[PDB]
DNA sequence: CCGAGATCAGACGATATCGGGCACTTTCAGGGTGGTATGGCCGTAGGCGAGCACAAGGCTGACTTTTCCTCCCCTTGTGCTGCCTTCTGGGGGGGGCCCAGCTCCTCCCCATGCCAGGGTCTTTTCCCCCAGGCAGGAAAACAAG
DNA sequence: CTTGTTTTCCTGCCTGGGGGAAAAGACCCTGGCATGGGGAGGAGCTGGGCCCCCCCCAGAAGGCAGCACAAGGGGAGGAAAAGTCAGCCTTGTGCTCGCCTACGGCCATACCACCCTGAAAGTGCCCGATATCGTCTGATCTCGG
């Protein structure tokens, strides 16, 4: 049979990779969408510079960068590794998202 | 000798608009006085800010308004915002 | 209004429509200040103020109390949910706590 | 660009941004919470970006009212200005 | 025999005591000579007014009832209901005061 | 003062700001790991509030004086003053 | 020391001391403005700019590069301990992140 | 017509770059980083020092409310580095 | 399901302390007038933001295997709780004292305001060097015998 | 423990695109001069923070019994992960249009500044009346039998 690797080592090989760049994990034509989505909400018939949207992403994928270490935090100390939804509430109310 | 100015004249004239009946302890009208000293620095300094984005040099109703709606909830923007505007209706004609 | 009298009443307002232009204009906020600044001011603290204060006094009158101590005012601020996200970094000095038991510590 | 564009934060982009943050293992319930969380997120920080865009009698939302509402939030951004 | 309470019992009364009272919970003399304390290696022979000593205690009881509020979540997300140092840790972290 | 107050602190008063925060079952070493966390909370406070006496040229630390250190700390303190 | 000069060179500065004044003269921050205060903040932002300049320097020269990123400033703030307090709640944009793995998620024996 | 010109601190920037590391550049992104760095922390400073002169009711803002915000703002070496190059600063300006 | 025993809850006598109201004042808000400068309105322009073909190919969606991680149950011993007794020290009252924080009057050095002038900072060109891409080779972990 | 198998780092070559220096200009910092005004300083008053003493009894400290919960260990299953394979939709390029934001010029009316007066509110004094303490039962919760 062919070679293949053993679960848990291609992980941490992302792990690295991603931690390693700069780039932009979610793709840009997606998450336009969605902030235009959003935004039609608030009012109709909305211009964005294109620095706005790609403002918006950059804070985006900071807030759930930094959010995710704080769940996989709460995962290490219910003596885990896989991280689960309780997790990411967790965090959120502990720094303060759902008090 | 000095005085010194607070907002308790006007805070227990509201009480016994809303509520005549119960009063009002002295570290209560205190810890009262705090909460509108902090909500008037902060809807100013939000003025102050919105005013210096949009290069202007004069603090209008319409960027108390701004401040307001950043600074509440949905509701309590909502509200707040249709009793200013309705202080202003009136006290301009 | 047509009226020359103070301009509180000439706007319908409790709270003090000069002091508030006065603290608007000695606090450094712009150099210039308009007339409906201090106007919208009053009347956006008067009903933070009538908030507050309806809530507490329902609070004190659930306690067979008929004044209002700290105590009151830190449980209408925390138990409304839009008040208790406005000042949701506001410690009311002897307030308290509200009363809550986490399900789980409770016995079977 | 109406309706049901949340179903653009892939499973897969949802973990690319989980093994940057650390994350070595994800159960499968994730991406459904972190779309919410996002969401959330984006619909504070929008609401705030338009409240100036409309206070500026502006039609379009600038980077600059994008960088003053992530500040207001104490999520100062750098890089766009300001 | 006497009569003997299953421990949790008493724990469970003064939560429910301790929730409905307002009073200061540390020993105000013991807390300003604290205070008096951390004073001296910032500047010499300072005074302290009453108020100020009482803002600084009834600040940092209400820091420490919100630190515990968060441990006892720490605690309850690795199915426990003893709180221990590494959930203060942990909430520390979370919250932002120790990275 | 001088000397060894942070132990002024008694473990029956850390268990009652323990019951306060709804906490059933304490560990024995919460008590020193909250002296360790009290001090070091009250070494940010009364030394941002001693940069305001000095700033004053005074000597006596008000409670304006704690008020503003614990405000620009995000701790906003009703009742005392302001 | 006395010259006739700017007030940057008079005071040994490369940050601008005539612009720090003005924009704290209309930033509507006091009524008045000292003379010794542009000088003070045009020096504090100075040398905030050369620590983090320094550090970034340093982190560019150790990945082989003749240029500063924002990858590097982001490394400099989140490796100086007393730069990443006061950058605390900051985003520097491509900046990225610090790499880190836990302990626990790493192969055991 | 003339397009309306913008200020930035991307001359001072660099001025201090050739001095504490000369060979070494930088890019237009890590520039525009650099330009909001100081703008936030000139921000920070001086709405410190407002607030410090209203506390005590003074309308002057000087190299003491200055001093105050940076013992305020800045962690412990920070503070005490940037205190003593501004003292430095101001005594050599008034020398 | 049963009976004791502790603990909280309600209620009335009462006592002091603190909220609420009345008078003097004093100090700040309001009316009237002058002046100017900031912001509103109209008009112009062009920059940039939106919309549309067209690949192609990298990325995403789906199916299979399976391993290992999460979850549950058991058991032990250890650390936590609960109650009793001792003794200390925190809380309270009363007095004495001296320093420090607030107020007031002088005036004088510092900050401000305005005009003349240039030297420093801004914007546009451009070119050459540093960083990106890519192909081939060596090294390095990784896993199955 | 080796050998085979992927993945990663290294190095040389090619390239392109963007950063650093030069050029013209324009605009704001500086120098000079006159002026008001805030605060630095020297008194004075006195409020309050510090120090001391005496008393008590309320709470902390130590200990003992004992029990229930944290933690380690074993087993089961199910559910992410890793690897293929097919299609789709992102992105880069290019082309087109027109809408909206920013600049310029003009002016008018709104806000600042100043001069006075009066009335609002800030402080002090005083009185009553509500919150609390104390004792007595009444109800409810908890735990053994």
């Amino acid at each position: 049979k062919p070679h293949r690797y053993r679960p848990g080592t291609v992980a941490l090989r992302e792990i690295r990779r991603y931690q390693k760049s700069t780039e932009l994990l979610i793709r840009k034509l997606p998450f336009q969408r969605l902030v235009r989505e959003i935004a039609q909400d608030f009012k109709t018939d909305l211009r964005f510079q294109s620095s706005a949207v790609m403002a918006l992403q950059e804070a985006s994928e900071a807030y759930l960068v930094g959010l995710f270490e704080d769940t996989n935090l709460c995962a290490i100390h219910a003596k885990r590794v896989t991280i689960m939804p309780k997790d990411i509430q967790l965090a959120r109310r502990i720094r303060g998202e759902r008090a | 000798r000095s005085r010194k100015e607070s907002y308790s004249v006007y805070v227990y004239k509201v009480l016994k608009q809303v509520h005549p009946d119960t009063g009002i302890s002295s570290k209560a009208m205190g810890i009262m006085n705090s909460f509108v000293n902090d909500i008037f620095e902060r809807i100013a300094g939000e003025a102050s800010r919105l005013a210096h984005y949009n290069k202007r040099s004069t603090i209008t109703s319409r960027e108390i308004q701004t401040a307001v709606r950043l600074l509440l909830p949905g509701e309590l923007a909502k509200h707040a915002v249709s009793e200013g505007t309705k202080a202003v209706t009136k006290y301009t004609s | 209004r047509a009226k020359a009298k103070s301009r509180s009443s000439r706007a319908g307002l409790q709270f003090p429509v000069g002091r508030v232009h006065r603290l608007l204009r000695k606090g450094n906020y712009a150099e210039r200040v308009g007339a409906g600044a201090p106007v919208y001011m009053a009347a956006v603290l008067e009903y933070l103020t009538a908030e507050i204060l309806e809530l507490a006094g329902n609070a004190a009158r659930d306690n067979k109390k008929t004044r209002i101590i700290p105590r009151h005012l830190q449980l209408a601020i925390r138990n409304d949910e839009e008040l208790n996200k406005l000042l949701g970094k506001v410690t009311i000095a002897q307030g308290g706590v509200l009363p809550n038991i986490q399900a789980v510590l409770l016995p079977k | 660009v109406l309706r049901d564009n949340i179903q653009g934060i892939t499973k897969p982009a949802i973990r690319r941004l989980a093994r940057r943050g650390g994350v070595k293992r994800i159960s499968g319930l994730i991406y459904e919470e972190t779309r919410g969380v996002l969401k959330v997120f984006l619909e504070n920080v929008i609401r705030d970006a338009v409240t100036y865009t409309e206070h500026a009698k502006r039609k379009t939302v600038t980077a600059m009212d994008v960088v003053y509402a992530l500040k207001r939030q104490g999520r100062t951004l750098y890089g766009f200005g300001g």
